[PDB]
């Protein structure tokens, strides 16, 4: 069965840094793009960041380009979010996704209102 | 005697 | 009995054959991103859209049953990267990886896009259109392989000339389709 | 309880789901097997017909 | 409130685990392990069925073995006899998006639907001797995946707005609603003695309906990635799945869990339609890249390949005797092979 | 000034084999696929024609040069007839095909979203007979008045008209093309192409009907023998054309060289 938790997250006052990690379990971690999206209190889901099959590309939304920073480890099959610089708008509930089909190039359906394969999120209040 | 060369018009006749 | 099911295959034929011109004479468009069928004439070439509201929205199962059409129409007005980040996704479509977009842009700033900082086109509106506009073709102009075109318009009226611009790009569609298969383009 | 009926009838439903009785993996492979061997030759793409009883000639 | 419940809902889940591996007593392969294989399977295109103009998304046999029904986004749907490669009825539709078709197994109705959220009904059997629309059922909110007579009066359909349903054609109302999905459902199967059902989804989950009752009995959940198409066996105790990670798999109903996986190295496309062939020996299975493949369902080897198609294989069909396949494709031909 | 009889057999099977393929893989596809390859169809047929008449009427001058002779003075005219008829309406056809192959491209390029309604599958089959029927009464015809009559003056006007249009149509069809270019590069192949397919034309069809212009404008200069001696020369690029023309038109198609 397709399962991702996700661990790290909590209060912090603004400016400071914390990793939210995603660890995945039942597939083939290698063969498919990851994603980061996130839910603010108030609002809909929105797309924060991505990362290919290898690493090479990454994709940051406008907002956190130059202060997020993503990463995968395919040995140990787990996602990251290096999070400094944080703001009080930077408050959400962070869900780590999954794309649909493995060796494609497109991710569809990512930040959706009822997706799959994606986790149940961590709450980080700034 | 009529010979047969390999098209017409090869010739000024 | 034979005879019968021949006569009933030539008349089934008969029916094919005079369908196929109809089907084959007709352009028809999908029109997702904003705003069932709609069949409307333009200089006595009809066109057959199509609006797929009725749906849910997850889209990566029935969208891929449009891959023979000839165009896709999308409206687009932070809302902005989800319109972004859909056209990604449609573009580099495994079967949608050969049919062109006609972008139309309803709307007629750096804190959510901050390389607005550093871009050269009152001034200030035409130059935060054309960044738009150049976000859309940077997107477009990366992965195309020569196969299928973007074709932004500014649209802000009361829409008394959007149905000859569509009838323009799906005119220059064909034509470099066409191009493009005899080696000449 | 906008996502507390779902988790309830999540839980109604993993419960009735376990509750059910299972034969070991080698009995069913065993009839799995079983079937396939006592219907082997009644099958026309497995082992061909003549020429004369293919239909579709 | 939410914690508990889904503390509660990890514990039944491990605890569900835990009986299902207690009964992992070997696998399929050490068991078939001393068969002899099949060998080697070689087909050969009998007929080809040319009539539609657009790419085709579906097709089903007659309870006959000589009639086929087949849809085609162009609007047709297309009667071919099948020894003769005639055509009996081509009947045009409301809507141009059709992605289902059905055969009744009387012979004297013809199902179909698509994006329009609707299925048709028509006639063949008419008093005027014309096709004309019997039905409309209306009750779904997305596009119709698939649809399955179960009678002359019943009809199971399954949508993209996540459920499955059975109506009743002479008051063209639903009966009951088959609800436990999270996402689009892609297919479904009846049993031979039609009285449970298994459907396929797009959260690579796959359940089983008892049709009666209403209600999900089992949940089988091994693939990894959307599954597109679903198969009963033969004798209706398992069933077979294949998916977008490019694997098709074995589920038994009795022991609660896979079996057997189908996948190769070099094949990283999607499978978009299975069959069972008579004796359930071989399994067929229609891909992305064009070809199907054969496999031995007992040993998980590769048999033969069917490979005829231009464009992506949508349709895959199996006779009732046993002595034909037919294959749809998007370049718009029917194959049949033997 | 004298040709081997080995060259236009040599020629003649491989002309042969290469239009029986690809009429196959037309075949072989798509029984009724378009209008653009009902051309293609009949210009592959052209080709072979001219390469089986000018083969078998090589085999016949071979056959009788010194003995065995068939029959004095009636016979053997009467073969020639009808060999050379049979070539004369395989050269117009060809020529009328390369040029409705080029007018069917003008059109999808030129009109495109009425094309499908201005040309259709019965309107292609009816300009093809018509040809073809045009064809063999012109090539009867003249080959029968061929003595001393003026048609060779309709035969080498028809030709300039003919190529004067190719000239146009794909000159015409490349501007345009560089037009959308100069679009798609602000957000040489053609020219390649149009050289081939025009300087293939012109070099294989020319020398022949310049040939025809010379022995009737000023058959006794001394500079205008040494052209018209190397008629056999002007009749072997024909077939090199027979040859070329399916690498060039139908080998050029992705879904033709798929299906072989
Ligand atoms: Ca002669």
């Amino acid at each position: 069965q397709v399962q991702l938790q996700e661990s790290g997250g909590g209060l912090v006052q603004p400016g400071g840094s914390l990793r939210l990690s995603c660890a995945a379990s039942g597939f083939t971690f290698s063969n498919y793009k990851m994603n980061w999206v996130r839910q603010a209190p108030g609002k809909g889901l929105e797309w924060v960041s991505d990362i290919s099959q290898s690493g090479a590309s990454i994709s940051y939304t406008g907002s956190v380009k130059g202060r997020f920073t993503i990463s995968r480890d395919n040995a140990k099959n787990t996602l990251y979010l290096q999070m400094n610089s944080l703001k009080p708008e930077d408050t959400a509930v962070y869900y780590c996704a999954r794309c649909p089909a493995p060796f494609t190039r497109d991710c569809f359906d990512v930040t959706s209102t009822t997706y799959a394969y994606r986790g149940q999120g961590t709450q980080v209040t700034v | 005697s009529y010979s047969m060369e390999h098209f017409r018009w090869g010739k000024p006749v | 009995e034979e005879k019968a099911q021949r006569e009933a295959n030539k008349k089934i034929e008969k029916q094919l054959q005079k369908d196929k011109q109809v089907y084959r004479a007709t352009h028809r468009l999908l029109l997702l991103g904003a705003g069932f069928e709609t069949k409307f004439q333009v200089d006595k070439v009809n066109f057959h859209m199509f609006d797929v509201g009725g749906q849910r929205d997850e889209r990566r199962k029935w969208i891929q049953c449009f891959n023979d059409v000839t165009a896709i129409i999308f409206v687009v007005a932070n809302r902005l990267q989800e319109a972004l980040n859909l056209f990604k996704s449609i573009w580099n479509n495994r079967w949608l990886r050969t049919i062109s977009v006609i972008l139309f842009l309803n709307k007629q700033i750096e804190d959510y896009f901050p390389e607005f900082a550093r871009y050269t086109t009152d001034p200030r509106v035409t130059r935060a259109k054309y960044f738009i506009r150049d976000e859309f073709l940077r997107i477009s102009t990366a992965s195309g392989d020569g196969r299928h075109y973007c074709y932004p318009h500014f649209t802000c009226a009361v829409d008394t000339e959007n149905i000859r611009r569509v009838f323009n790009d799906c005119r220059d569609i064909i034509q470099r389709m066409h191009l493009r298969q005899y080696e000449l383009l | 309880t906008a996502s507390i009926a779902q988790a309830r009838k999540l839980v109604e439903q993993l419960k009735m789901e376990a509750n059910i009785d299972r034969i070991k993996v080698s009995k069913a492979a065993a009839d799995l097997m079983a079937y396939c061997e006592a219907h082997a030759k009644e099958d026309p793409l497995l082992t061909p017909v003549p020429a004369s009883e293919n239909p579709f000639r | 409130e939410l914690d508990q419940l889904r503390q509660e809902a990890e514990q039944l889940k491990n605890q569900i685990r835990d009986a299902r591996k207690a009964c992992a007593d070997a696998t399929l392969s050490q068991i078939t392990n001393n068969i002899d294989p099949v060998g080697r399977i070689q087909m050969r295109t009998r007929r080809t069925l040319r009539g539609h103009l657009a790419k085709i998304y579906a097709m089903h046999w007659g309870t006959d073995s000589r009639l086929l029904v087949s849809a085609s986004q162009d609007g047709k749907l297309i009667i071919w006899d099948s020894y003769t490669t005639n055509k009996v009825h081509a009947i045009p539709l409301r809507s141009s998006w059709v992605m289902t078709c059905a055969y009744a197994p009387s012979g004297n109705y013809v199902a179909c639907g698509g994006l329009d959220n609707i299925c048709s009904i028509y006639n063949l059997k008419t008093r005027e001797g014309n096709v004309r629309v019997s039905r409309e059922l209306a009750g779904h909110t997305g596009y119709l995946s698939c649809c399955r007579f179960l009678d002359d009066n019943q009809i199971v359909t399954s949508s993209g707005d996540t459920t499955c349903a059975l109506w009743d054609i002479e008051t063209g109302q639903q009966t009951t609603t088959f609800t436990g999905h999270t996402g689009d459902v892609m297919s479904l199967s009846l049993a031979p003695d039609t009285r449970l059902f298994v459907s396929g989804a797009c959260d690579a989950s796959a359940k089983l309906w008892d049709v009666r009752e209403g209600m999900c009995r089992q949940t089988f959940t091994g693939h990894e990635s959307d599954i597109n198409a679903i198969c009963f066996f033969p004798n209706g105790n398992a069933f077979a799945t294949g998916s977008d990670d490019a694997t098709c798999r074995l589920f038994d109903l009795r022991a609660d869990q896979e079996l057997m996986t189908y996948s190769h190295d070099n094949i990283i496309c999607g499978i978009t339609s299975v069959s069972f062939s008579k004796s359930g020996r071989l399994l067929l299975a229609g891909y992305d890249d064009f070809n199907c493949n054969v496999w031995d369902a007992l040993k998980a080897d590769r048999a033969g390949v069917l490979a005829g198609h231009d464009n992506r294989v949508s349709c895959l069909g199996v006779t009732d005797d046993g002595m034909a396949v037919a294959t749809g494709s998007w370049d718009s031909f029917l194959k049949i092979w033997n | 000034v004298f040709i081997k009889p080995e060259v236009f057999l040599s020629l003649g099977i491989v002309s042969l084999l290469e239009n029986i393929l690809v009429i196959l893989a037309v075949v072989r596809n798509g029984n009724l696929h378009s209008p653009m390859y009902f051309f293609l169809c009949s210009l592959a047929v052209a080709d072979m024609l001219v390469s089986v008449s000018n083969a078998l009427e090589t085999i016949m001058i071979a056959i009788v040069h010194s003995d065995y002779l068939t029959f004095e003075d009636q016979f053997i005219q009467h073969m020639d007839n009808i060999f050379d008829s049979m070539i004369c309406i395989s050269l117009v056809a060809s020529i009328c095909n390369l040029l409705a192959i080029a007018v069917d491209r003008y059109v999808t390029i030129f009109y495109a979203l009425r094309y499908h309604s201005i040309m259709t599958v019965r309107k292609a089959l009816t300009l093809i007979v018509a040809i073809w029927v045009c064809c063999g009464v012109c090539g009867v015809v003249f080959i029968v008045y061929s003595e001393s009559k003026m048609v060779i003056v309709c035969l080498i006007t028809m030709f300039f008209a003919m190529m004067l249009l190719m000239g146009t149509l794909y000159v015409h069809m490349f501007l345009f093309a560089r037009l959308h270019v100069k679009r798609i590069a602000a957000l040489m192949k053609g020219a390649v192409t149009i050289t081939i397919l025009l300087g293939v034309f012109i070099f294989c069809w020319a020398p022949f009907f310049l040939h025809l212009v010379l022995i009737i404008t000023c058959p006794t200069n001394p500079y205008c023998i040494c052209y018209t001696a190397h008629f056999n020369t002007y009749l072997v690029l024909i077939m090199c054309n027979s040859v070329i023309d399916p690498l060039i038109y139908a080998f050029r198609s992705l879904e033709l060289r798929n299906t072989f």
